[PDB]
């Protein structure tokens, strides 16, 4: 409804993309923290992550909570078809 | 250039088996259609534009 | 923001809405309906009817949005579109209290006592790209932000002797011509720099190239949290700028050397250089 | 603003100036057919380029099975309660997230932005 | 391939192949980068 | 030296790379000799001052006697001598160590 | 305009009063910090149709060690300079018995006058500058270390201490901005003093060739 106001040095599209990334990145982090604070002392993932032998704290959340958001060329998945990403969606769908 | 700055870009064509570029109106006339009311109806399909 | 706009390059076609070539054989004809008022209040003060009056007119419309954002109004434009091109043109204009900003131009009639229509179209197509309103020619877009890191902050030593960091506005451009940007007012001539080193070589010297090259190597190495000792950077950026000028480490740079004949034969031009030898 | 074709050899009529009655004359450069100009303006150049695409979208787009539909916004000219909306899908995409609608009733073709 | 023959000569100067001095002392200090480690000054940061 | 450091390091950091560690060498000597940090010590301060001077003399990087070879030596071991003088001062080694 | 023009002429003047102070000439103290409004009141408010004509700006200075060797600086009036125009100056030096001279070129010079200055080699040495380059002191930049020119008695002490020749030093061509700022000729040695993070201070030498 044309209720967005661009920020200095930002097109209307790029301001929208930047905010949609912030909402989605915080969910990957907040869900990730949920996956950790529920682990146990006997867990074997935490045992290889804590001692630093192999792994990272994001693989735990990707295995347990959420894989996250993919992106090619450093930006969201492009419109490979015309105004679509796959023939299963309707045109100009910008959802997550 | 202080000459074509005003007129603008010119549509060109590079036909096969020839060395030099050719303007499109020339190759249009080589098929007949010498008039410029008949050429500009094969290229523009509505004259309210 | 004002020095931002004063540094950025701005041409004419960025501040115009539309232009039209009309035909007024008399300045009182006023083919378009409503411009008669201001052109007439000029006309009761009629000056410069020296040779003729050119029947060919050029009318330009401006966008106050793009006008005020750079703090421009058509007065300065009006003198510089005259002062800078000659006096073959003549500009009368509105008052900005009127919502739309139009200024009309005719050729200097001294020429009428090669067609003037194609000449006027050439001039129209030439002024909107070669305007040079403000700024330096090559720098196109200039951003603005204040950092939060201690990398670009202003660290001062207070009176009691403690290191205090301060947030200060910095500007970053896309395009380089530093010798002019340094010469401007209210721009720090000490800490301003460019990420191209041939420019610093021509402008600042040779030792400045040494230090800038060292700094850029350090910044690209320590980007992902890694670390490399200092002696290696120093030795590299010292042997790279030892013979006075910037010789790149490439096939050409190795060729121009004081080394013997049996080393340049190990590089792809054995026979000719050895025949020379 | 338009264009003028000669009435004899069907070519492009150029504008010319006569020093007698101060009137624009359109001349040919193959023959010399003549006539006067009614609007007395030649060149116009729109740089704002704020053309509303309500004059460029076609009414048969409502036959597309790959476009979203709506029951909220009804048509005004006919009262149909089903529309199909989309975006500019053209250039001038700096702040271009408007939403043009088209009525889907057969033989209405009414278009409107909001 | 560029820097093959730079080395430390017996008077502690870093010379090229044609004996063109490059540094009057290695790394401007004279020490090998193998027996050094991180420390703190503890004199510049505090207040007066 | 405090005023010279503030112009060598303008930003204000303190992490530098240097020769032999000093805090660890003090910690070692505090245990090879069973130093009890509870009783008064017997280390005369003018002994600390003159010992640090004599030690600073025997750290030659550029060995020479004439000028232009006696100032390059002071330029080479400039930072390490500052660190050594600030760490082994008479107050600190009678208060902490 | 003239406000831009009265500003530049004060700025360019303040730069030169340091450039000649670096070369070891005698410049009075308050001439170094001559503020703008003081300059505007002394030489004139505006050079546009004004008293400052780009002449009445010239400077003549004498060396510290010797009152005889003097240096002059000229501010030509035309944008680009011709042939006899410098001979006008060459005559002005011929009459006053001064060999050290500078010319602050306004916008450029002709390939003509480029030939006309490289000829008088053994006498009447002149330095050609540009109006733009003198607008800022590059010596006070951040990246530029401190240079000092060594007498010809000190240079023979290096090559006898480090047992060097003069071919084995690092080189610098006499065409870069700091080689001209100090007025350096081939065969001289300049000393650079920069602070480093491993030692604290490091002194390097350059041969100008
Ligand atoms: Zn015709
Ligand atoms: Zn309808």
């Amino acid at each position: 409804n044309n209720e967005l106001e661009p920020t200095p040095g930002n097109t209307l599209r790029q301001t929208f993309e930047n905010q949609v990334n912030r909402i989605l990145n915080d969910a990957r982090d907040k869900t990730g923290s949920s996956a950790q604070k529920s682990l146990s002392e006997y867990n074997n993932f935490k045992s290889m992550v804590v001692s630093g032998a192999k792994g990272s704290k994001i693989n735990i959340s990707q295995v347990i909570a959420v894989v996250g958001q993919q992106n090619v060329e450093g930006k969201r998945i492009p419109f490979g078809f015309k105004h679509r990403t796959l023939p299963h969606f309707i045109k100009d769908d910008y959802g997550p | 250039g202080a000459k074509k700055s005003a007129i603008g870009q010119r549509i060109v064509a590079t036909l096969p088996y020839i060395k030099q570029e050719v303007p499109i109106i020339i190759v249009f006339r080589a098929l007949g259609f010498v008039s410029d009311r008949d050429i500009l109806e094969h290229i523009i399909y509505d004259f309210e534009d | 923001k004002d020095i931002l706009c004063r540094l950025e390059h701005t041409t004419l076609r960025k501040v115009t809405a539309n232009t039209a070539i009309y035909y007024d054989p008399n300045p009182q004809s006023t083919v378009v309906a409503e411009d008669q008022e201001w052109v007439n209040v000029y006309y009761e003060m009629p000056d410069f009817d020296v040779a003729r009056i050119s029947p060919w007119l050029l009318r330009v419309e401006l966008d106050r949005k793009h006008m005020t954002d750079r703090k421009l109004t058509m007065e300065q434009i009006a003198e510089k579109i005259n002062a800078g091109f000659g006096d073959d043109l003549n500009c009368i204009f509105n008052d900005d209290n009127a919502e739309k900003l139009v200024l009309r131009i005719r050729i200097m009639n001294s020429d009428e006592n090669m067609d003037d229509d194609v000449f006027l179209r050439c001039i129209e197509s030439n002024m909107l790209t070669d305007m040079t309103l403000q700024g330096i020619e090559q720098i196109s877009k200039v951003y603005m932000h204040l950092p939060q890191t201690d990398n670009k902050k202003k660290i001062i030593i207070t009176e009691d002797g403690e290191f205090k960091a301060l947030q200060e506005w910095i500007l970053e451009t896309d395009g380089v011509s530093l010798m002019r940007v340094l010469s401007e007012k209210d721009v720090d001539p000490v800490r301003t720099t460019s990420n191209d080193i041939v420019e610093i070589f021509t402008v600042l010297g040779i030792e400045a190239v040494r230090k800038a090259l060292e700094r850029e190597l350090y910044h690209v190495i320590s980007f992902d949290g890694s670390y490399v000792n200092y002696r290696h950077l120093a030795l590299l950026c010292d042997t790279m700028t030892c013979r006075g000028h910037l010789m790149a480490i490439t096939r050409h740079g190795v060729n121009r050397q004081d080394t013997g004949p049996l080393m340049k034969c190990s590089f792809e031009e054995t026979v000719d250089v050895l025949m020379e030898a | 603003v338009g264009i003028r074709f000669c009435q004899e050899c069907n070519n492009m009529l150029y504008p010319k100036e006569d020093k007698e009655n101060r009137i624009l004359l359109y001349a040919c450069r193959n023959c010399d057919y003549q006539q006067e100009a009614d609007n007395s303006c030649i060149y116009v150049n729109k740089i704002t380029h704020e053309v509303d695409e309500l004059t460029q979208i076609i009414a048969d787009v409502s036959q597309d099975p790959t476009l979203p539909r709506t029951e909220d916004h009804p048509c005004q000219k006919c009262g149909h309660k089903e529309a199909v909306f989309f975006q500019s899908h053209s250039a001038r995409a700096e702040d271009a997230m408007r939403l043009y609608y088209v009525c889907t009733a057969p033989h209405c073709g009414h278009r409107w932005t909001e | 391939k560029s820097m093959e023959s730079v080395m430390v000569k017996y008077d502690a100067t870093v010379r090229n192949s044609i004996n063109q001095v490059v540094q009057l002392r290695y790394g401007e200090d004279g020490l090998a980068g193998e027996s050094v480690e991180f420390q703190n000054l503890a004199t510049l940061k505090p207040s007066n | 030296d405090r005023e010279v450091l503030r112009v060598i390091f303008p930003t204000g950091d303190s992490k530098v790379v240097l020769p032999c560690n000093l805090l660890r060498m003090i910690w070692n000597a505090q245990k090879i000799f069973h130093i009890n940090p509870r009783l008064p010590s017997d280390l005369h301060p003018i002994k600390v001052v003159e010992g640090v001077k004599e030690l600073s003399k025997k750290l030659v990087i550029v060995n020479g006697d004439d000028p232009l070879s006696r100032q390059a030596q002071e330029n080479a071991t400039l930072l390490f001598n500052i660190h050594l003088r600030s760490t082994l001062c008479s107050r600190r080694m009678a208060e902490e160590f | 305009d003239d406000e831009e023009e009265t500003y530049r002429l004060w700025k360019i003047r303040k730069t030169i009063m340091q450039l000649c102070h670096d070369r070891g000439y005698l410049v009075t103290q308050d001439e170094l910090d001559q503020t703008l409004e003081e300059f505007k009141a002394q030489f004139g408010d505006k050079p546009s149709e004004g008293r400052p004509r780009r002449t009445d700006l010239t400077v003549l200075v004498a060396h510290n060690d010797d009152p005889t060797d003097q240096m002059f600086v000229f501010f030509p009036e035309e944008p680009k300079v011709g042939i006899k125009t410098i001979k006008v100056y060459c005559q002005r030096m011929q009459e006053e018995n001064i060999t050290r001279a500078l010319i602050v070129v306004q916008q450029g010079m002709t390939p003509s006058a480029k030939q006309s200055l490289v000829d008088m080699a053994p006498k009447y040495i002149l330095e050609q500058f540009l109006q733009q380059e003198l607008l800022i002191n590059i010596t006070e930049h951040e990246l530029v270390p401190e240079h000092v020119v060594m007498t010809k008695e000190e240079v023979t002490e290096l090559l006898a201490r480090y047992k060097l020749r003069e071919n084995q030093l690092p080189r610098i061509q006499a065409g870069d901005p700091v080689a001209r700022y100090f007025g350096i000729k081939r065969g001289q040695v300049v000393k650079i003093i920069r602070p480093s993070e491993t030692a604290g201070r490091y002194i390097t030498y350059r041969l100008v060739q």
